[PDB]
C-alpha cells in the first residue's frame, strides 16, 4: 500500500498464503485462463515437443505465436469435418455459416475436435499421444529408409543422415515416456509457480518503499495481464479473435521472458 | 532393442556386451575432451550443472533421472558429509 | 372443485366402504379421495392402493408420512400419529379400498357422459387421439387419456410421471372436468394401463383394441392377459349396441376378447383384406405428406385420414373411422377427424410442410418395434432409408447389437449415437453397437485419419457420432429429394439426460431449423454428401 508500509492482499508480498522462516518456505500459485508453454521446451535448438509431433518448428512456431490453424489436434472421437490441412495461414472457410448451422452453444462443443487454436491445441496433441504406435511407425520408418540406395551430392546423403538423427532421437525421446510415469502433456504450463517472498529481494516496507526486483515486476505483468484476460473472457464471448488472441499472446510471451 | 545408433557407452561394458551379444554391434572410440567428458556422466547435480545450466537439467527432467549421490561436488551442494577420507565408512 | 362428495363420512358410508373399523367419521375436508398417497394431500382419507409394486400395508404407510388423514390396511395402522386429523379407518381389503377411493359422485358423472378406451398392442395412441377428435366433432367435448400425459377429461392433459396415472385421481380429475369445462369424461388406458387396474375401475361405453397382440407377457407372465382383463373390464359394465368391438380380424386375441362378454354389444372387423369386414383402401395416394384412401364400405365413411405410415396409419385410420361412424353416420363429420389425424403427431410423424427432405420422427426403442418401423419405412422410403439413433446407459446390453444389425441389414447408412448417456461413459454404449457388424472404434478411428471410410459387406454405409445435436443436423442435411430421414431415437420424449444433469434439447424446432439452414449451407458449397464433409480449402 501507498505511504503505509503495508503488504496489501492478494499481492506479491501478501500473508497468509506468503507469510518468519515459514514466510520464506510458503509458495503461491498463479492460474492462468489460456495455456502456454515452456520457454526451453520450444525454441530452443532440441525441439522435443517436435519430435514428438513429427512437424518442423514453423508450424508450431506460428500456432504459439501467430495464428495458425491444425486440421484435427485430438483424434479420440469422430470427426466429420474433412479438412486435411497442417497449417492455415488465413481463415478461407465458412466460420459464419457453419458455426450458425447447427445451433448456438451448439458449435462450442464441437469445435475443439477440428478447430483449435493456440497452446491448448499442442497440449490437447500432446496428450493423447499413442507412444507405442509411434515406435513402431518410427522403427519402420528408418528400416524403409536407407536402403533404397539413391545416392547424390552432399546436401542429399546429409539430409538423409540429419533424417535418421532425427529419427533415432524421437525413439529414444519415445521409449522413456513409456517406461518413467511422467506425461509427455506437462510440458505446457496450465499453471504457474510463485517464488517465495524471502528468496526475492526484499529487504523492509518504510513508507511505501518497494524492494521489487526485475523478476517482480515481470510477475506483476505477467499477473496484470491475466487477470485483464479472464476479465475480457468473463465480459463478453461475443468479442472479436483479433484482440483475445493477441492479448493471449502477450501473456505467453511475457511468461515466456518470465521463465526464462 | 538393446543399443541405439546414437550412443556414448563405457568401453569395458561394449566390450563385455560384444562377447555376451551375438547381434551386430558396432563401436569406434572416441576421443572426449576436457569439457565433452564432463558433460556426460551419471549425475547431474554437479557434474553435469556447471556450464549449461540449462539443457543439462531440462534432459533430467525430461528423463526422470535418478542421481545416486556418489560423488563430491553433489554432497558439497547438498550440505551433508562428503564420502572421502573420515566421511568414507565401510 | 377439485372432485365432490369425497368430505363428508356419509358419502364414504354410501360407497361401501366398509373397512371393519373406524374412529369416529371422516370429518376432515377433502374434495376427492386418492387411493394412492401421492395423488392424495395433506388432511385427506387416502383407502388402500391394490397394487404387484405397492401392497396395502405399504400405501397406508406412505399415506401416513405423507400425511393423510386416514389410512386403510389389513393391520392396525397409526395414521393419527402424523396426520392432520385424529380420525382414520383401516379397511383389510386393498381392493375395495381402491374402488371406494373413487367418490359416488365422481365415478357416476364419468361413467353417464361417455367413456372409449383404446387398449392395443401398436397404434394406440393414434387411434385414440382420431377418435377423441371424432367425438369432438360430433359435438361433445372430450378427452383422451396417453401414456406420455394422463388426460381424464378436456383438450389439455395434466403431467403424470408414470404412463397411467391413480384411478381414484383420475377419476376426481374427471369429475372436476365433467362438472365445468367438459361434456364427456373418457378413460382410456394402453394394455398394461387396463390389466394394473386404471381403466378398468371405470364404466366404459365403447372397449375397442386397435392391435391384439402379446402384451404384458413378461409382467403378467401369460400371453393374452390384457385382453382377457379389458374384456371383463368391457364385460363388467356394458350396455346392448353399445359396446364397439372394432379391431382387426387378422388377430386372434382380437377375436377371443371379442368372445366374451355380453353378445348384444355391436361387434365389427376393421380389416382391409378381409370380405366379412367390408372395409378396404381402394386406392393409391400413399406419400410421406399425406395418404388419402377411399373406403368403401357399408357402416365405414367414405373418406379416410390421411396417414404417415403405409399399414400401421392405415389400419388406426380404419379403426378410427367405426369409431366416427358410429356417432355419426354422415362421412361429412369425420372431416376433422381426419385432419386430426393428418395433424402429424408425435408418434409416427410425417414429413415437415416446408418444400425439403422428408423427416420421421418415430418412438423405436425395442427391437421388435424398431425392426417394423423400419420395415415400413422401407416400403414408404422411394430410395434411401436414413436413420440415427442410440442407446440408453445402464439398459439390456444385449439390445444394442441386436438393434444394430436389424438397423444395418436394411437401411443403406445410419448413424450411431449416444441418444441417453446417463451417467454411463460415453464412447462405451457407441462401441457395444458397432460390435454388432464386427467393427470397433479404433478400426474406425484409424480409418478416419483416412479419407477413405470402407463401407460394410453388404455395400451399405455406417456412421457415428458422439454428440447428438451435431450427427442429427448433419443427418437432416444429409438426404436426398425422394428420400427421408427417419429419427426413431426419440419420438414425443424431449429431454436428454447426459450423465447427471439433463437436457431438453431434442425436439424437431432443430430439424426444422436444420432443413431451413440447408439452403444456406449448400450456397456455400459445403458437401452434405457423406460424413466426411468435403470444405472448400
Amino acid at each position: 500500500h501507498y505511504k503505509t508500509n503495508k503488504p496489501e492482499k492478494d499481492g506479491l508480498f501478501c500473508e497468509r498464503i506468503f507469510g518468519s522462516r515459514i514466510r520464506r518456505y510458503q509458495m503461491g500459485y498463479i492460474k492462468l485462463a489460456c495455456p502456454v508453454t515452456h520457454v526451453w521446451y520450444l525454441k530452443r535448438l532440441p525441439s522435443y515437443i517436435a519430435n514428438l509431433l513429427d512437424k518442423p518448428l514453423k508450424e508450431l512456431e506460428g500456432l504459439v505465436y501467430c495464428d495458425f490453424s491444425f486440421a484435427r489436434p485430438i483424434t479420440k472421437k469422430p470427426t466429420f469435418l474433412r479438412l486435411r490441412g497442417l497449417f492455415e495461414y488465413e481463415i478461407q472457410s465458412w466460420k459464419y455459416s457453419i458455426p450458425l448451422f447447427f445451433t448456438t452453444q451448439g458449435f462450442d462443443t464441437f469445435r475443439n475436435r477440428e478447430i483449435s487454436t493456440g497452446a491448448g491445441a499442442i497440449r490437447e496433441q500432446l496428450a493423447d499421444l499413442d507412444l507405442r504406435i509411434i515406435i513402431e511407425n518410427s522403427l519402420v520408418e528408418w528400416e524403409e529408409l536407407g536402403e533404397e540406395g539413391h545416392t547424390g551430392n552432399e546436401w542429399e546423403d546429409r539430409k538423409v543422415g540429419r533424417r535418421k538423427d532425427f529419427l533415432v532421437r524421437r525413439v529414444e525421446l519415445a521409449k522413456h515416456f513409456i517406461r518413467t510415469n511422467i506425461e509427455p502433456e506437462w510440458m505446457v504450463l496450465c499453471l504457474l509457480p510463485v517464488l517465495p517472498p524471502e528468496l526475492r529481494p526484499i529487504i523492509q516496507i518504510d513508507g511505501g518503499k518497494l524492494m521489487s526486483s526485475d523478476i517482480n515486476e515481470l510477475y506483476r505483468r505477467v499477473i496484470y495481464r491475466n487477470n485483464t484476460l479472464t476479465d475480457l473472457l468473463t465480459t463478453s464471448r461475443s468479442t472479436p479473435g483479433e484482440l483475445v488472441m493477441c492479448q493471449e499472446k502477450l501473456v505467453q510471451e511475457a511468461v515466456d521472458t518470465l521463465l526464462d | 532393442n538393446v543399443f541405439s545408433p546414437g550412443e556414448l557407452i563405457g568401453l569395458l561394458r561394449a566390450e563385455r556386451m560384444g562377447r555376451a551379444l551375438e547381434e551386430a554391434i558396432c563401436y569406434r572410440v572416441v576421443l572426449l575432451g576436457i569439457t565433452r567428458a564432463s558433460l556426460n556422466t551419471q549425475s547431474f547435480i554437479s557434474e553435469a550443472s556447471f556450464q549449461e545450466t540449462a539443457r543439462v537439467l531440462a534432459k533430467a527432467a525430461l528423463r526422470g533421472r535418478i542421481d545416486w549421490l556418489k560423488g563430491l561436488k553433489e554432497n558439497v551442494v547438498l550440505g551433508g558429509v562428503i564420502p572421502v577420507g573420515t566421511g568414507f565408512k565401510g | 372443485e377439485p372432485k365432490f362428495r369425497m368430505s363428508l363420512a356419509e358419502l364414504l358410508d354410501e360407497s361401501r366402504v366398509v373397512p371393519l373399523s373406524v374412529y369416529g367419521d371422516l370429518e376432515v375436508g377433502i374434495s376427492g379421495v386418492q387411493h394412492d398417497s401421492r395423488l392424495v394431500e395433506s388432511g385427506d382419507l387416502f383407502v388402500c392402493c391394490v397394487g404387484r409394486k405397492t401392497d396395502g400395508h405399504l400405501y397406508l404407510s406412505e399415506a401416513d408420512k405423507r400425511g393423510a388423514v386416514a389410512v386403510v390396511a389389513s393391520k392396525e395402522i397409526d395414521i393419527e400419529e402424523t396426520l392432520g386429523c385424529k380420525a382414520l379407518v383401516i379397511v383389510e381389503d386393498t381392493n375395495a379400498v381402491l374402488a371406494v377411493l373413487a367418490a359416488s359422485f365422481y365415478r357416476h358423472p364419468s361413467k353417464s357422459m361417455t367413456l372409449i378406451g383404446i387398449t392395443g398392442t401398436n397404434g394406440k395412441t393414434t387411434t385414440s387421439y382420431l377418435i377423441k377428435a371424432m367425438y369432438e366433432a360430433m359435438g361433445l367435448r372430450t378427452g383422451m387419456l396417453s401414456t406420455v400425459g394422463y388426460y381424464i377429461y378436456g383438450d389439455n392433459k395434466l403431467e403424470s410421471p408414470h404412463t397411467t396415472p391413480d384411478a381414484v385421481l383420475v377419476q376426481k380429475l374427471m369429475a372436476k372436468m365433467v362438472h365445468n369445462g367438459t361434456e364427456a369424461l373418457v378413460m382410456e388406458a394402453s394394455s398394461h394401463g387396463l390389466a394394473l387396474g386404471r381403466c378398468d375401475k371405470v364404466d366404459f361405453d365403447i372397449a375397442v383394441f386397435t392391435n391384439l397382440t402379446r402384451d404384458h407377457l413378461d409382467f403378467h407372465g401369460t400371453e393374452e392377459e390384457y385382453r382377457d382383463a379389458k374384456a371383463k373390464l368391457f364385460a363388467r359394465m356394458v350396455d346392448p349396441a353399445r359396446h364397439r368391438k372394432i379391431v382387426n380380424i387378422d388377430d386372434p386375441n382380437a377375436a377371443f376378447f371379442l368372445a366374451q362378454g355380453n353378445p348384444d354389444v355391436p361387434i365389427v372387423t376393421f380389416a382391409m383384406e378381409n370380405k366379412s369386414a367390408d372395409v378396404h383402401p381402394l386406392k393409391f395416394q400413399l406419400s410421406l405428406f399425406e395418404t388419402q384412401v377411399l373406403v368403401n364400405t357399408p357402416q365405414g365413411i367414405l373418406e379416410i385420414s390421411s396417414g404417415l405410415l403405409g399399414r400401421h396409419n392405415i389400419y388406426n385410420i380404419l379403426a378410427a373411422v367405426a369409431v366416427g361412424i358410429a356417432v355419426g353416420a354422415p362421412l361429412e363429420d369425420i372431416v376433422k377427424g381426419i385432419e386430426e389425424v393428418d395433424a402429424v403427431p408425435g408418434r409416427c410423424e410425417l414429413i415437415d410442410e416446408e418444400q425439403a427432405f422428408g423427416v420421421i420422427v418415430d418412438y423405436a426403442h425395442t427391437p421388435d418395434a424398431l425392426s417394423r418401423l423400419l420395415d415400413y419405412v422401407r416400403e414408404l422410403g422411394p430410395r434411401r432409408v436414413i436413420t440415427v439413433f442410440g442407446c440408453a446407459g445402464e439398459s439390456d446390453r444385449g439390445k444394442r447389437p441386436i438393434m444394430a444389425k436389424i438397423a444395418t441389414d436394411k437401411s443403406d447408412v445410419t448413424i450411431l449415437t449416444s441418444d441417453n448417456p446417463k451417467t454411463e461413459d460415453p464412447l462405451d454404449i457407441l462401441d457395444d453397437m458397432l460390435a454388432g457388424v464386427g467393427w470397433s472404434m479404433q478400426d474406425y478411428l484409424k480409418h478416419g485419419e483416412n479419407d477413405y471410410y470402407p463401407p460394410l459387406p453388404n455395400g451399405h454405409r455406417l456412421f457415428l457420432h458422439d454428440i447428438r445435436r451435431v450427427a442429427v443436423r448433419c443427418a437432416v442435411a444429409m438426404g436426398e429429394e425422394g428420400d427421408i430421414v427417419v429419427v426413431a431415437g426419440k419420438g414425443h420424449e424431449t429431454y436428454q439426460i447426459e450423465g447427471d444433469k439433463k437436457e431438453f434439447f431434442d425436439d424437431r424446432e432443430e430439424c426444422r431449423e436444420a432443413l431451413q439452414y440447408v439452403d444456406e449451407l449448400h450456397q456455400a458449397g459445403i458437401d452434405t454428401s457423406e460424413f466426411p464433409w468435403r470444405l472448400p480449402e
